């Protein structure tokens, strides 16, 4: 399951 | 016709940034599905893009500026020139000689049949290569380069972007600083680099046509990555 912007 | 502090800061700051993302002995891709010479290249390819999105995020969250945005307009002006950033950082690695990315060994190789092999046909690698060869033929600075991939992915005009005018600010800044580097590293280069960020918005319209027929393909799509499919697909 774009949380690497924790 | 001069270099401020704070414009120099930015520019060790990019170049810095994309040493730290940019590994020229391209030795973790070992650790990649194999590459295969139906789609036999496309694990391999899916891998090597998986891998350079995560380069391109580390990269962007180094830009002065880039981490005062709202996350949202962050992962908006990702998913919109992550492709063009990977064509244009691609760049390195390409060779005028033999026409093809070379990192390391014959193996990772990747000549424009090896791409077709990915599931893309001549209308996107054809333009690819020619814009590959012109742009090697520029013969950019690594300051040049760097400032042209912080400008490429601070572009306002991208879809789901919010604060369209904060990012053209920052773009502006960054667009200032090259423009300075330009004039005094140099004897038209800004006119061309301005041009081929151009390109790239030709070259990302192909391969999103042609990424969303492979995507909606289950024997192929299974074969991408869940970071590709975040950053190409279609959700937001
Ligand atoms: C990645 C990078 C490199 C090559 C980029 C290539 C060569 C192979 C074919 C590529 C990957 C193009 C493909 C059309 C992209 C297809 C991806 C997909 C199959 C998901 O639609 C885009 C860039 C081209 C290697 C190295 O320079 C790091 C860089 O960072």
């Amino acid at each position: 399951x774009x949380x690497x912007x924790k | 016709h001069m270099l401020s502090d704070e414009q120099m800061q930015i520019i060790n700051s990019l170049v810095e940034a994309h040493h730290k993302t940019y590994d020229d002995s391209y030795s973790d891709f070992v650790r990649f599905r194999p590459p295969v010479r139906r789609l036999s290249m496309l694990p391999h390819l899916a891998d090597l893009v998986s891998y350079s999105i995560q380069k391109v995020i580390g990269f962007a969250k180094m830009i002065p500026g880039f981490r005062d945005l709202t996350a949202e307009d962050q992962i908006a002006l990702l998913k919109s020139s992550a492709i063009e950033i990977i064509m244009l950082r691609s760049n390195q690695s390409f060779s005028l000689e033999d026409m093809s990315w070379s990192c390391g060994g014959p193996d990772f190789k990747y000549c424009i049949n090896d791409v077709t092999k990915a599931g893309h046909t001549l209308e996107l690698l054809e333009p690819l290569v020619k814009f590959q060869v012109g742009l090697k033929k520029l013969k950019l600075h690594e300051e040049e380069h760097v400032l042209l991939m912080a400008i490429c992915l601070l572009s306002p005009d991208r879809p789901g972007v919010q604060d369209h005018v904060r990012i053209e600010a920052l773009q502006d800044r960054l667009c200032d600083v090259l423009q300075a580097y330009i004039r005094i590293q140099h004897p038209l280069l800004y006119a061309k680099m301005i041009q081929k960020l151009a390109d790239l918005r030709s070259l990302n319209e192909e391969h999103s046509k042609q990424y969303r027929s492979l995507s909606f393909q289950p024997e192929h799509s299974m074969q991408l990555t869940p970071l590709v499919l975040e950053v190409f697909g279609s959700e937001v």
